[PDB]
């Protein structure tokens, strides 16, 4: 009977779909490799998907996945046994070194575009008619860290302009200089900034940027992992 | 066994418990004491299912049934063969469930990230507990509690239903309903929105996120953002699951009659409650 | 306490949005709405614009049309008297003509023209509203896939009012149009057919349902999980994949070892959606047609 026909033909088709989905999710990370590098002898049932390619808007070209596949960097770990499984010790200074907590990836050294080709984010004093609407304006207060001393002072706000967002608080450090701190990170309070993340003594630590109005996605990256880390590695 | 940017993150530390005894991984899966405890509560409860497939006589997993103790035990311990398995299987349940939450919270440690996840699954977790443990104990006995079985647990829903008349008319019941209902159309157009912009027209260039904001405004006026959707994702989810186990809470306890009579309130208001004409007049 | 980014600790506001242009006729769009405080705690302040045109205007329109007349036969039956209609609003109902009447058009108003009447409208303000969202799509040059998604959704509703009742040879056996009026014809329906419990098509859109809201609590919470290494950014994620993906991507894997990309999770969540109402309808559709009663059906398959 149909009932029992089409019954049958559902769990047919759900079959196809999950092979199709699975194998979509496969177009980055694979294939698996073995603690050293070189490619794993069990790959699993599912096989790598054709490639497909994006065409970025902008100018910026293409992109193909999946595709070589490489850190492009130094990764600062070495074996703690002699088996397969095990944690992966940092040989250097995790926090400076970026692995682990602290991790960050190499992405392009561009800033996001928005639709129009300007940068998306961008400090507000060079960001015409924003301002803080709603909420405590942070602008102005000093910043302290998980250590109770005070690190520092906020002198502007880091905002999306296709999203009207706040990403990015700019602070000033004892020497003059300033550093971006995510938005997600930290605490504003009525007559502070609280950064439970970093003690005072890791804020000049933290990763520089080039420009001084507009930030990279290695840049973003390399800023959030070092402040993420510090939850792990600065309790000390 | 590792993804190809996996390494780098895979260092000691972030345990809760045991310090580096149990800090490494199997194959993809991490360890941690939390999941050596998971993997004792779970094997112990699949051997008590088998034995409880023995003692009822059945290998077919479309009629083994693990049976709650009798109302004639009230909340004191029961036979093995009647009701006892059942207790120490939810036992066993319970602290398999409460073990991957906390393993969750590791995880999460030696990630960096927030806690979100394990936060959403404490949720689930309540609603199990509210049918097997809390509604049952403020009601007087395990009998409350459901079966584990395919299909004698669907019975126990029909007939816990039923025994309130339609239980279409627990109002807590109506507004968990509208958030699974909401959730699932949220999902499909997070997913659709999402998709038909990293992958539009052929040819075409990938979108941006001012063309899904646009695109929504243009369709319902708003567009709730990026952050926004995921905000509501989480929301809708543990909301639905919320009023879940609160419409279950409150029948058998402080409502055990028709649920459709307590609708009676809003009728007999003074003002119209009496005004003749109309369906209830 | 560590922030957890549920609510924006700072609202930050500029010029109003008028988005993207591509190939939309900015002719037909409102102009932007006001700004609202509240909703800029959970997202976007913006209320507005809106594209209205032609198909916009012929929903809206039919759609009132729906809404109003069964309004008007809730005034009827509450003999138009205020406080009634408000102390019985859930227990109105417009139902459909009577079996006898067949298919015909024929039906006195008070038999169920007016269901016909109200049908017949949200039939036209449904189907417009839908082009809508392709229509909508095309214009900026995306993917059809918010169309295709509510198609399916179309779908059980159109086997519900439309397709069963065709097929089954009366408007009788279609839903009425009533807040407790629908929620008594949805326990019947069940109870005339030996239990939906025993239809697999139910049982399947269920766990879909479950799995819908289990999927979205995942990936909300995950994205919330990431969002200090911008994660919500999930476009650019895809076109350079950063921290935030591959943090995502390991918890999951050292978790049930196995995970999601950044683009692949979102198709696992339009399909876990989708499904719900594409194994919903079916499962109606045969209800009454090819299977009469299903515990009897779920003794002998067929
Ligand atoms: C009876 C039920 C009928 C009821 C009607 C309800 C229909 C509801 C449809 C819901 C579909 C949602 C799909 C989501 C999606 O991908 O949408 C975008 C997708 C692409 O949109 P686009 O804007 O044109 O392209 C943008 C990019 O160029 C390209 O963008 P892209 O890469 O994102 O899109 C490519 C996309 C292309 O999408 C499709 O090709 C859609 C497939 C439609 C399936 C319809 C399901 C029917 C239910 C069958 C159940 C059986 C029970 C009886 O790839 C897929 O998603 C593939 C789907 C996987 C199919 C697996 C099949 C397994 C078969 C068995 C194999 C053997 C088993 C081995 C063991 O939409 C479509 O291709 C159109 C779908 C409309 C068909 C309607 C059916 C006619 C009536
Ligand atoms: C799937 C099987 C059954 C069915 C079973 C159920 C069951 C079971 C329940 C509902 C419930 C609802 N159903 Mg139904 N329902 C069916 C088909 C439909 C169809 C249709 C076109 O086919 C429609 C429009 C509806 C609509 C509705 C909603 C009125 C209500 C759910 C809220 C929600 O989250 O909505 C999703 C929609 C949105 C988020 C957008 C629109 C929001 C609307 C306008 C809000 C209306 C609020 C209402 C007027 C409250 C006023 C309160 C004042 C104090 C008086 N159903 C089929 C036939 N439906 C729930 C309920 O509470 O009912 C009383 C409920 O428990
Ligand atoms: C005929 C009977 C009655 C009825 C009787 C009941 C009864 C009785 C109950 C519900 C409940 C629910 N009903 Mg009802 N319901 C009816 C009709 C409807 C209709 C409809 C359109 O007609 C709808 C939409 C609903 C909807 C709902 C949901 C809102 C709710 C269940 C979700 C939930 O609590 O999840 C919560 C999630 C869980 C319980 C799961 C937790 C998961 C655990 C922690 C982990 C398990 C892990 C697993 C063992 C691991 C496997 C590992 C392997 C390696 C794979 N009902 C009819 C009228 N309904 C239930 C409720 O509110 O419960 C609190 C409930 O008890
Ligand atoms: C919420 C209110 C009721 C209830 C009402 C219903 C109703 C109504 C229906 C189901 C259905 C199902 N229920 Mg239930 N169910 C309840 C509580 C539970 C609990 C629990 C630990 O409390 C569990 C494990 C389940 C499990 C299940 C699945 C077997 C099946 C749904 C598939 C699905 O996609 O689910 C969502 C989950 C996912 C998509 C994730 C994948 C996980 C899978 C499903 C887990 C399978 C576990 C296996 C059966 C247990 C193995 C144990 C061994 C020791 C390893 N229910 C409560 C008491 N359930 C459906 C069915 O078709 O039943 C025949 C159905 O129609
Ligand atoms: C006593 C009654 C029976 C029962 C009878 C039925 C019946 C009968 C049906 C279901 C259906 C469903 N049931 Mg049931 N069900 C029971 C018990 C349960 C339990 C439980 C824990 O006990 C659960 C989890 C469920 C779960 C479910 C869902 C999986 C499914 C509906 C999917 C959906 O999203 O619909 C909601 C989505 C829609 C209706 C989509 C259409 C929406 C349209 C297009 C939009 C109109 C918009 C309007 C014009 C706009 C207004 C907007 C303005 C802004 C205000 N049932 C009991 C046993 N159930 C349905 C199904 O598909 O079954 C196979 C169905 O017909
Ligand atoms: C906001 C609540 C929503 C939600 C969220 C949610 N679920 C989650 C998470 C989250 C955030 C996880 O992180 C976790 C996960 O890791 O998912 C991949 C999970 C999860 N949600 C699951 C299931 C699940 N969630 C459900 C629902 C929901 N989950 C809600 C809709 C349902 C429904 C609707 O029925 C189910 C079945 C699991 C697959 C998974 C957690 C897995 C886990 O904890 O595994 C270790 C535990 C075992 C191996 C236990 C075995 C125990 C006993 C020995 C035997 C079984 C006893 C049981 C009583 C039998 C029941 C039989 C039935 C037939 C009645
Ligand atoms: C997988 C299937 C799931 C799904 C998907 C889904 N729904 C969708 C889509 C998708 C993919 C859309 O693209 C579409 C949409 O556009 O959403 C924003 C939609 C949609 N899903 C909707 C509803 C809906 N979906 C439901 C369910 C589901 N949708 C499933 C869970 C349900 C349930 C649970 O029953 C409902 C009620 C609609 C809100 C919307 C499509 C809108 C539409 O068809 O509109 C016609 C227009 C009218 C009826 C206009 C009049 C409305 C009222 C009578 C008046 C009050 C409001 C009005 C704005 C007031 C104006 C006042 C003036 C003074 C200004
Ligand atoms: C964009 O970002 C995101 C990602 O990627 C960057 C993601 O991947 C994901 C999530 C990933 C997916 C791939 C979604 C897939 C779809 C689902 C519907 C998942 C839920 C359903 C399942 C059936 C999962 C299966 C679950 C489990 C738990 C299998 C467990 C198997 C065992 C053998 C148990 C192991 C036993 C124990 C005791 C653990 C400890 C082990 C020891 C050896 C000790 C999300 C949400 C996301 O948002
Ligand atoms: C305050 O007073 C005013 C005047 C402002 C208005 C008040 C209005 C009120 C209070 C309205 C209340 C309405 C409510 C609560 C409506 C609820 C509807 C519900 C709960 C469910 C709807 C179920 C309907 C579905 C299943 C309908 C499906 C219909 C179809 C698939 C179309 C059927 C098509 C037909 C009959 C043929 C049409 C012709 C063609 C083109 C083939
Ligand atoms: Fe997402």
């Amino acid at each position: 009977d149909l009932a029992s026909l089409a019954i049958y033909s559902f769990w047919i088709f759900l079959a196809g779909l999950i092979y199709y989905l699975q194998t979509e999710n496969m177009r980055e990370g694979y294939p698996l490799e073995n603690e050293d590098g070189t490619p794993a002898a069990n790959q699993g049932p599912f096989p790598l998907p054709k490639p497909k390619t994006f065409i970025l808007p902008h100018g910026r070209g293409t992109l193909t996945v999946p595709g070589p596949e490489s850190e492009d960097r130094p990764i600062a770990l070495a074996r703690t046994a002699v088996s397969e499984g095990f944690p992966h010790a940092p040989t250097g200074d995790p926090m400076k070194d970026g692995v682990g907590p602290a991790s960050w990836v190499a992405r392009r050294d561009l800033p996001e575009l928005d639709g129009h080709g300007h940068n998306k984010i961008k400090p507000m004093k060079a960001a015409a008619g924003f301002h803080v609407s709603a909420g405590k304006n942070p602008i102005g207060l000093p910043v302290r860290g998980c250590d109770l001393e005070i690190a520092g002072k906020v002198v502007d706000i880091w905002v999306d302009i296709p999203e009207q967002m706040a990403r990015f608080l700019e602070v000033e450090l004892k020497d003059g200089s300033t550093r971006l701190l995510p938005m997600q990170m930290v605490k504003v309070q009525s007559n502070r900034v609280h950064v439970n993340a970093l003690s005072s003594d890791l804020f000049a630590g933290i990763p520089t940027i080039k420009s001084p109005t507009e930030v990279t996605l290695l840049e973003e990256d390399k800023i959030c992992g070092y402040v993420a880390g510090g939850l792990m590695y600065a309790a000390p | 066994a590792l993804l190809s940017f996996e390494r780098k993150y895979r260092v000691p530390g972030g345990t809760l418990v045991g310090g580096n005894l149990f800090d490494f991984w199997v194959g993809p899966f991490y360890v941690g004491f939390f999941g050596v405890a998971t993997f004792f509560f779970a094997a112990l409860g699949i051997i008590l299912i088998a034995w409880s497939a023995v003692l009822q006589g059945t290998w077919n997993p479309q009629l083994i049934s693990v049976y709650p103790p009798a109302l004639e035990y009230g909340l004191g311990g029961a036979p093995l063969a009647k009701g006892g398995l059942w207790q120490i299987i939810t036992i066993c349940a319970t602290g398999a469930f409460v073990s991957w939450a906390l393993r969750e919270v590791e995880i999460c440690r030696k990630l960096g990230i927030g806690y979100h996840i394990p936060f959403a699954f404490a949720f689930a977790i309540l609603a199990y507990l509210t049918l097997v443990l809390f509604r049952p104990v403020m009601m007087g006995a395990w009998g409350y509690a459901f079966p584990y079985g395919i299909w004698t647990h669907l019975d126990w829903v029909s007939n816990t239903g039923y025994t309130y008349g339609n239980f279409h008319y627990n109002p807590a019941h109506m507004i968990a309903i509208s958030f699974f209902f909401t959730n699932a159309l949220a999902l499909a157009l997070h997913g659709a929105l999402v998709l038909s912009a990293a992958n539009p027209e052929k040819g075409k260039e990938m979108r941006t996120p001012d063309h899904e904001d646009t695109f929504f405004r243009d369709l319902v006026g708003y567009s709730i953002g990026t952050l926004g959707i995921h905000r509501l994702g989480l929301l809708l989810s543990l909301s639905a699951v919320f009023f879940s186990a609160l419409c279950m809470i409150i029948t058998g306890t402080i409502w055990f009659d028709q649920w459709v009579d307590w609708w009676q309130w809003w009728v007999k208001l003074p003002w119209w409650a009496n005004i003749p004409g109309g369906i209830n007049g | 306490a560590e922030y957890q980014n549920i609510f924006s600790q700072v609202q930050v506001r500029g010029p109003a949005d008028l988005g993207m242009l591509e190939d939309v006729n900015l002719a037909n769009r409102s102009g932007v709405g006001p700004f609202s405080t509240l909703l800029g705690w959970f997202g976007n302040a913006q209320l507005g614009p809106i594209y209205l045109g032609s198909l916009g205007v012929l929903s809206l329109f039919s759609g009132l049309m729906w809404f109003f007349t069964i309004g008007i036969w809730f005034w009827y039956q509450a003999g138009w008297n205020p406080a009634v209609f408000l102390r019985d609003l859930f227990f109105f109902s417009l139902e459909p003509p009577a079996p006898e009447y067949g298919l015909s058009f024929a039906a006195p108003l008070k038999e169920g023209g007016l269901w016909l009447i109200a049908s017949f409208f949200m039939f036209v303000a449904v189907w417009s509203w839908w082009g809508r969202t392709y229509l909508r799509a095309q214009a900026l040059g995306m993917g059809k896939h918010t169309a295709w998604a509510f198609l399916s959704a179309i779908w059980l509703w159109m086997v519900l009012g439309f397709i069963r009742p065709i097929l089954m040879g009366s408007w009788s056996e279609a839903v009425p149009y009533g807040i407790f009026s629908h929620l008594d014809w949805t326990n019947n329906f069940s109870l005339v057919h030996g239990n939906l419990f025993y239809n697999p098509f139910h049982g399947l859109s269920i766990a879909f349902l479950y799995g819908s809201a289990l999927l979205f609590a995942m990936h909300g919470a995950t994205i919330l999980a990431v969002s200090r290494f911008g994660g919500e950014r999930e476009l650019e994620q895809i076109a350079d994949r950063g921290t935030a993906a591959e943090r995502a991507a390991l918890f999951w894997r050292w978790t049930m070892g196995f995970n999601a990309t950044m683009e692949g999770i979102h198709r696992w969540a339009i399909w876990m959606a989708v499904l719900v109402t594409l194994t919903g309808g079916i499962g109606i559709l045969l209800s009454g047609t090819v299977v009469d009663n299903w515990y009897v059906w779920g003794q002998n398959h067929g």
